[PDB]
């Protein structure tokens, strides 16, 4: 009774995902090159736009559900391409101002809101992560829920891109840094410390 | 009445004729340095009242050492600073670098000069007659001097003597235990490491003197030339005065307490027994006879004696026949 | 023999957030030589510390200050400052480190630390001025605890220098630096100095 | 009755006598460089089929620019590389730095030299007589050269000319629109920005030549010295040839189509009308007379003419009296 997009972008771990208005999906000029990736490209993409099934047909390959996979799988590669878009950014960035994405673990980043990202644009070769515009390094997602989202679906360059477009939105460097202290003062180069992997 | 008094043969009144300040550290004030002046590096050793690392005075990059006094009373902390200061500049008397504190924890931190102290596993594993004699002499030098200033160590032991064998330099440490000797004054007998404690301590005789340092010393030499670390190896505190007796004999012991009518906690009563006074020739295995000399023995036997008044003193030990060869080469004793 | 209700420690070291805490065998607590200086901190020092060693109550007395519970606090409160002092101890470390070999403490958030197990720590040795954190022997920086549970444990109860100290004692145990680092890539390659990027806070 | 075929009065057969390779890019192969060779910096603008950033060749830290050709046909992409290569090393003909691709996306990326553009919209207002003459000359240099190689730009406009005023350096851009001039070849008239299109394009005459680049240029100059960006400001595609007519006149126009018997979409029929050919002295407000010279005018009037065969050409424009003063110093080249 309500859109597929708003449904999938409302499940666990899909908090990072932004609803990709079809203005961009219908414009098949974008879906380009995808067909030679996801299986059952069509049947799937229909399911995604909310068209009509193909219902009395057989089910040896259990197609009736194997497509469900393609639907979600595919909607990923699109969502990635999308968030790139000068507009898809506004959507993402909308979720950032309220970090539906999460904050930076480092304590000196002072609860810095981060944006999703992918270590690799290949499915299964990595999952989503979390670039921090402050520390400028990545961290694995907090809660165990956002743990099965493929990084590929968010684009290795999305974050970096976002600031190319919105340089003003690039945070300031940490006010202060973590200062290690024992009984009263700093610990000079522990270079030696390391040196003991020979006798360990 | 009960236990019999005793006193000090030499330097008997140093502190007496010295100012209230020199001895009353309880009312002593510290001139702290700056924490930031030096930063830590690598950990050296642990204590019970402190932890020791190797740091560096950033103001010059000079390898320094840092003891960090763990929370105690303002007492045991001050009676280690004042002492340390009066002695510093002394011969072999470890120089007191400086005092700082954790700006926040308000935690205390001592600083001394650095010393490439060769660990003992090496030391009492490759020393020769002279070496010992030599070193044993340098130690006395310290004791004599601190005794000169009217101060006793109460914690002499291999653990507390830094030895730079390469640089034949040697310094004493841990002045936390040392205190001042005042006539007729009772002190705490829960001092010194077990294996290095004196009889007065093993029999709650609370009015001892510098002579205490001597015992603990004798112990060191034994373990050394004989090669038995330590030579008086007991389990509890009572089994110490027990091992000790299985060597100097039981007799001279009882005669001791008698000479001083002391309350001998009846516990010993069934732990000591009856023992002859072994002739040191009993600890001369093939592997140590080259450290074992007659003057050696002799010298020793003149420290390891129950009565604290009978032990040789600084100056005295220093003039014994064991040392001759050593002090001779002291072309100008005092210069 | 059969009943192992263990002390109060095995109890308190089994609650939410107290996963980082290691049970402080009493050999060290009985030796009052350690508890030194504490009494001038925690309130009702005694009454508390008894509750901690499992002695006996003071049961019919009044409760205006609701002491019957006000002590409960001091109990936990105090056991903290002890646990702190403890974990420093050459032995307390082996316990902590026991929990590290199985990271009851948690791992490093950074992705390039490759699930590196961390040890708790405190940004301040003062109660309430901060909470526990998580030093990482690899990245060598600190991170705020993962789950919301370990979010009400005072950093002071773990010691600002505990971790640093631990490696002074066990330098062998200090991990190697990250094999690789995070390489930012857009459409195909690296992003030279965005020094400029920042420059836009004057018009933002 | 079938439209009158013309020919590129000059360079009319360059491509002809040139190799199959030179013009058949469809069968052209690319020698890619290394993506890693340089990394990004600022984003120098978006697009629809290509996005431009400012990067840097890590192999020396030299400010480079990077166009990222968005998915199109292997065509329009190749007919911009091949073109670009044959021209590079040309006078004011933007040097083609290199070609790379996203190792995974297989995405294309162009690379050119860097240029400190003081965007026309903010620079032009501050140019003096010489500046223009000067620059207008450097441009021709380009056109001449590309025409030399038998190539037309079809998209000349302020938007496409990088000007490093500080460095008096100037380069032309956007070779996506440029094509090859072959005798009697019909091309698409849906090229160039509206305001800069030529009459052959506004009257569906599909057999034009390099002369097209000239019109679009004439436009530029007008807007410039007169200070009207653009000078031919129309709404739709038909209101362009209308404004144009409200200046060169209606007559010469009709006479044009006649000279070429061309199917004039009867739409114009009621949109043009009857117009005298304004004397340029009509666009000389007090605020521009200092750029307005007689040779200036004269020179212009010799480009802005309906017949594409009547427009001055590269070399020709280049020998006009407007340029003399400039042409001199240029010769004072090496000679100084
Ligand atoms: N070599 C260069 N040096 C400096 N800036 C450049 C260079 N090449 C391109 N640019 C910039 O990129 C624009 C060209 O992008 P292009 O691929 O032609 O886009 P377009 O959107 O179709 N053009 P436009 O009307 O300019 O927005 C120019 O107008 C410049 O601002
Ligand atoms: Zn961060
Ligand atoms: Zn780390």
């Amino acid at each position: 009774e309500v859109s597929w997009i708003s449904w999938f972008c409302g499940l666990r771990g899909n908090e990072f995902f932004c609803e990709v208005d079809e203005d961009y999906i219908q414009d098949k000029f974008n879906l380009t090159g995808l067909n030679e990736q996801v299986p059952h490209y069509r049947q799937a993409l229909d399911m995604i736009l909310d068209l009509e099934p193909d219902e009395e047909l057989e089910d040896n390959p259990n197609q009736s559900d194997l497509i469900e996979q393609a639907a979600e799988m595919l909607y990923g590669l699109i969502h990635a391409r999308y968030i790139l878009t000068n507009r898809g950014i506004a959507q993402m960035l909308e979720k950032y101002q309220q970090g539906d994405f999460g904050y930076c673990p480092r304590v000196y980043c002072e609860n810095q809101p981060m944006l999703p990202i992918g270590l690799s644009d290949i499915p299964g070769e990595a999952m989503v992560k979390l670039y921090c515009p402050k520390c400028m390094d990545v961290y694995t997602p907090k809660s165990s829920r956002h743990h099965h989202t493929d990084g590929a679906y968010f684009g290795t360059g999305f974050p970096h891109m976002l600031f190319m477009v919105h340089p003003e939105y690039r945070p300031k460097r940490p006010a202060n840094q973590f200062v290690p202290r024992l009984y009263g003062f700093k610990i000079h180069p522990m270079a030696y410390q390391l040196q003991l992997q020979a006798a360990s | 009445s009960g236990p019999v008094p005793s006193r000090a043969r030499v330097y008997t009144d140093v502190n007496t004729h010295r100012p209230r300040e020199y001895w009353d550290y309880e009312s002593h004030v510290v001139e702290w340095g700056n924490q930031d002046d030096y930063q830590l590096v690598r950990k050296l050793g642990r204590g019970k009242y402190s932890e020791v690392f190797e740091a560096i005075n950033i103001t010059n990059n000079e390898k320094v050492v840092v003891k960090i006094l763990k929370p105690v009373k303002k007492k045991k902390i001050k009676r280690e600073i004042k002492i340390l200061e009066n002695l510093r500049g002394g011969p072999n008397i470890i120089t007191l670098a400086d005092i700082v504190k954790d700006p926040v924890s308000r935690t205390p931190a001592l600083v001394f000069e650095h010393v490439n102290n060769t660990d003992f596993k090496q030391l009492y594993q490759t020393l020769t007659d002279y070496d010992i004699r030599f070193y044993m002499y340098e130690i006395l030098k310290a004791l004599d001097y601190c005794h000169s200033m009217g101060i006793m160590h109460r914690d002499v032991k291999p653990h507390n003597v830094m030895i730079d064998h390469e640089h034949r330099k040697l310094r004493l440490i841990d002045w936390g235990l040392a205190e001042f000797y005042h006539p007729g004054q009772e002190y705490n007998v829960r001092v010194a490491s077990r294996y290095f404690k004196g009889p007065e301590l093993l029999v709650d005789y609370q009015m001892y003197d510098y002579s205490l340092d001597m015992w603990s010393l004798g112990c060191m030499l034994a373990s050394m030339i004989f090669r038995k670390e330590p030579f008086f190896h007991g389990h509890d505190n009572y089994d110490q005065l027990v091992r000790i007796a299985k060597v100097l004999g039981t007799e001279d012991l009882y005669d001791y307490i008698d000479k001083y009518n002391i309350e001998l906690d009846p516990r010993f009563n069934d732990i000591l027994g009856r023992h002859s006074r072994k002739r040191w020739e009993r600890f001369v295995h093939s592997e140590n006879q080259h450290l074992v000399s007659p003057e050696a023995l002799d010298f020793l036997d003149k420290l390891l004696r129950y009565d604290h008044q009978s032990r040789l003193t600084a100056r005295e030990a220093m003039e014994h026949p064991y040392f001759y060869t050593v002090v001779k080469d002291q072309a100008r004793m005092g210069s």
